RNA sequence: GCCCUGAAAAUGGAUGGCGCUCAAGCGUGUUACCUAUACUCUACCGUCAGGGUUAUGCCCUGACGAGUAGGCAGG
RNA sequence: GUAAGAAGUCCUUGUUUGAACGUGGACGAAUGAAGCUUUUAGUGGGCCAUUUUUGGUAAGCAGAACUGGCGAUGCGGGAUGAACCGAACGUAGAGUUAAGGUGCCGGAAUACACGCUCAUCAGACACCACAAAAGGUGUUAG
């Protein structure tokens, strides 16, 4: 659904001869804790040798954007293991918020590729600072000094059936 | 394995049978390899075992004789005994409780600290 | 659907009543299970449920037999019961003076027990005499 | 005959739970919290940002 | 005599009454404390984890055709013997093997006291040897199980939730819940697959307090 | 990733039909909605069980109801 | 395989340097809810599906081992269908749903959003299941 993004921390269960140990956190977009909790432990796994019966989670905690009004331009890294050994994708997205960008890149992978939750990866999105750093076209189409653009086909949504109009689309 | 010898086995123990190929001599019972039974007698030579073989779907019990050499002592009720013991140690306490056990149970709550672990961020 | 798991419907067998036709039984069923509902004296229960058997389940019981009951310690003055039916034996040649209570007499029977100086009873007779079943000693044939 | 059912018709549910009625008195379902202003660490902000 | 009755039922009530403000009084400082416990590792720098969960609800999601014996035979067990029948368990290992075999055929989750008090309340029906019992009256429930001190429906809630030494004849005395299906329905379209897939099945360890409430 | 080709005959013919092209198609997500002899509540019929009562009957309570070969019972 | 107790634990001295029997004193993991006969119908090498495994070759496949279902079984859906999805049945009413669906046939949004696609007979469940290995100055994103 509408992604969020979630703070978690996980502290693979004290021994005797290992007290205190080393607390891994990690950041997480997801709908809900519980899938966020899931994908935690799905990551561990792969790096280091915990389990859900092995470990523990110690803080689940949302992280809200700083300034969900100010407009940016993300760039996020992304793999998927297919269909040979695992490759890499850049892409850029202008919006205003990690999670929307995420959104669409998800619904945009889906569409483009037919690549899905499952098989996506998400390695770090990243606001960029400074123009000059966009590199990909569409993103730079959007960039350039007093940028404007008509609507030309108008189509109104209409309510009824019929219609006594010839209806027009203008602007 | 002279400590095979130096092994009294009294009328009531529960011994599992686990032959070993050293001695030829009284080599029993194919399927009767790692099945536990109680002594009934003993002679020189010799132990009895009882064993409940099940036939059909009624057990039925067939007794037996065995070298000494064949046979050990079972370890299976070790804790039962220690239980029982700190059992009528924790009823002594009372009279002056939860003796009973229970599965793992959920863990409690706590805390945890950040004096020098600090959480280390990381990703795929 | 509920994914049963007791096979129900089920019966229960037991018995709620005889099969027999005999009115007089009938009034004797009827009073014991008055007695057996509202005493609480299992003594009652046991001859209602007796009362149903049949006559392969109601062996016939002996002068002999009663008489080996009362040779026991602390019995002999008891009031004996058998549900079913009472024959004479002559193969013992001494019988005590006891009261006993069934439904069936013999001729016989009847005779060696009046002879020997005692009383035959009915059910109801020992309803009256006691309903709970005190000083009572029941008795069953062989059933093979 | 008829099952009546509680968090409707206050008699039945008075019937029972009788510490209802007081409850309502003090309301005790919009009851305001002492109020504190204990506030959080730096390392904690920070590990929660970033890093 | 009319008189001597009326006595029992008052002292009885003031009884119920002094144990329900206990029981208020227990809960809000429970989690008042938990909350200023979290609130003093924030400012401390450190972090503070709650105890796992000892209750779940649970919720049967399949029919009985074409059910394997052992899931079958589990689902009997916990006596979830048709769709949409519930029960509380506690949480152990020995139940965390059973809710790991029944997962893609019930729901299960965490509950709170707002909807097992709904429950209880609503759908509460109790075994007197037998027959589902509605409970309807304290003394229904003082006198089967007032032999483990439980003389109001509160304190069997409260034996409830606060896993005590008689939850489990608390619990077996307690009918499976009967329950309907969801008012707003289910949510996503296809039922059968994990609740982290898009599916219904599976533990989510709050929403089950909505579904509950949606289906009670 | 989508698209074209990537071979298949012979009465006239079928994504079920109409027809659909920023779709009424493909992928994905968010809601609302339709709907079964399924689930919940109520009544009624029958069976079963449990209780009560000077009457193979009367009363109270509750859970259940698929069915061929075939079996039992009441009519 | 065995064990998880009152047919079990702990004090009391007569019969081969001691064993067995006997005398009397003190006291237990989770969840859920009977046994014994007696007797006789019909069926007793039939069909489908999944996953374990041995042997396999043009391709298919043949043998055994569980499990589930049909046979005996109606209901909703898949346009239709013995073995696919859901769900198992007393007679009625109200509400909510499952699976499948909401342009018209046809009850229900010609709903919302992001992309891609133009096929001289597109597509409208796929299956590196077949045609199969590629070809193309069609298009999009890497």
């Amino acid at each position: 659904a509408h992604f969020k993004e979630y703070q978690v921390i996980g502290r693979r269960l004290p021994t005797e001869s290992v007290p205190e140990p080393k607390l891994f956190r990690m950041r997480i977009f997801a709908s809900n804790e519980v899938i966020a909790k899931s994908r935690y432990w799905y990551f561990l796994q792969k790096l280091h040798k915990v389990k859900k019966a092995s470990g523990e989670i110690v803080s689940i905690n949302q992280i809200n954007e700083a300034h969900p009004t100010k407009v940016k331009n993300f760039g996020v890294w992304v793999r998927y293991d297919s269909r040979s050994g695992t490759h890499n994708m850049y892409k850029e997205i202008r919006d205003v918020s990690r999670v929307a960008a995420v959104e669409t890149l998800y619904q945009d992978m889906a569409a483009r590729h037919r690549a899905r939750f499952r098989s996506i990866h998400i390695l770090k999105v990243a606001e960029i600072e400074k123009t000059a750093d966009v590199k990909r076209q569409y993103v730079k189409q959007f960039l350039t000094k007093d940028l404007k653009f008509p609507l030309p086909h108008r189509v109104q949504k209409s309510t009824k059936t019929f219609s006594y109009k010839r209806p027009s689309t203008f602007y | 394995h002279l400590s095979t010898y130096l092994k009294v086995y009294k009328v009531g123990d529960i011994v599992d049978i686990k032959a070993n190929g050293s001695i030829q001599k009284g080599m029993p019972h194919k399927f009767y390899q790692g099945k536990t039974g109680v002594v009934y007698n003993v002679t020189k030579s010799s132990v009895g075992v009882i064993i409940n073989k099940m036939v059909g779907n009624r057990y039925l019990e067939k007794r037996l004789n065995l070298r000494v050499e064949h046979i050990k002592h079972s370890k299976c009720r070790q804790e039962f005994l220690e239980r029982v013991k700190a059992n009528a140690a924790k009823r002594a306490e009372a009279k002056a409780v939860q003796l009973k056990r229970q599965p793992a149970q959920p863990r409690e709550s706590r805390i945890v600290s950040t004096e020098g672990n600090v959480p280390q961020t990381l990703a795929p | 659907g509920i994914d049963h798991t007791s096979k129900q419907h089920k019966r229960s067998g037991h018995r709620t009543a005889p099969k027999s036709d005999n009115v007089y039984l009938k009034l004797l069923v009827k009073l014991y299970t008055f007695l057996a509902r509202r005493t609480d004296a299992p003594f009652n229960k046991v001859v209602l449920k007796a009362l149903f058997l049949s006559k392969i389940n109601r062996p016939p019981v002996s002068v002999s037999r009663i008489a080996r009951a009362l040779k026991q310690e602390g019995a002999a003055n008891k009031t004996v019961v058998v549900v079913g039916t009472v024959t004479d034996d002559a193969r013992i040649f001494e019988f005590p003076k006891t009261t006993v209570a069934a439904l069936r007499f013999t001729a016989g029977a009847r005779a060696k027990i009046v002879k020997a100086g005692g009383e035959c009873i009915t059910l109801d007779q020992l309803a009256v005499r006691a309903p709970k079943g005190q000083n009572t000693l029941i008795l069953r044939g062989p059933r093979n | 005959v008829l099952k009546k059912n509680p968090l409707k018709n206050k008699q039945v549910l008075l019937r029972l739970n009788p510490y209802a009625k007081v409850f309502a008195a003090e309301k005790l379902g919009s009851k305001k919290a002492e109020k504190t202003g204990t506030k959080p660490a730096a390392v904690f902000t920070e590990t929660l940002k970033h890093d | 005599e009319r008189a001597a009755r009326k006595a029992a039922n008052k002292e009885k009530r003031a009884i119920i009454l002094e144990r329900n403000a206990a029981y208020q009084k227990e809960y809000e400082t429970a989690e008042r404390n938990i909350i200023q416990a979290k609130r003093d590792a924030k400012a401390a720098g450190s972090y503070y984890v709650e105890a796992q969960h000892k209750l779940v609800f649970v919720v049967r999601i399949k029919g009985i055709n074409k059910i394997p014996p052992k899931p079958r035979k589990v689902l009997q067990l916990l006596r979830l013997t048709r769709i949409n029948s519930g029960t509380f368990v506690k949480v152990t290992k020995a139940t965390l093997e059973l809710l790991k075999l029944i997962e893609p055929y019930v729901a299960y989750g965490y509950p709170s006291y707002s909807t097992i008090r709904q429950l209880v309340y609503k759908r509460g029906f109790g075994k007197i040897n037998k027959q589902r019992v509605p409970l309807s009256d304290n003394a229904i429930i003082e006198a089967n199980l007032g032999k483990y001190g439980i003389l109001s429906i509160d304190d069997l809630i409260h034996e409830i939730i606060t896993v005590g030494p008689h939850f489990k004849q608390a619990n077996n005395f307690l009918w499976p819940f009967k329950l309907s299906n969801p008012s707003g329905g289910w949510g996503v379209p296809r039922k059968f697959k994990h609740f982290i897939q898009g599916g219904s099945f599976g533990n989510r360890e709050e929403f089950i307090n909505k579904l509950v409430k949606s289906m009670n």
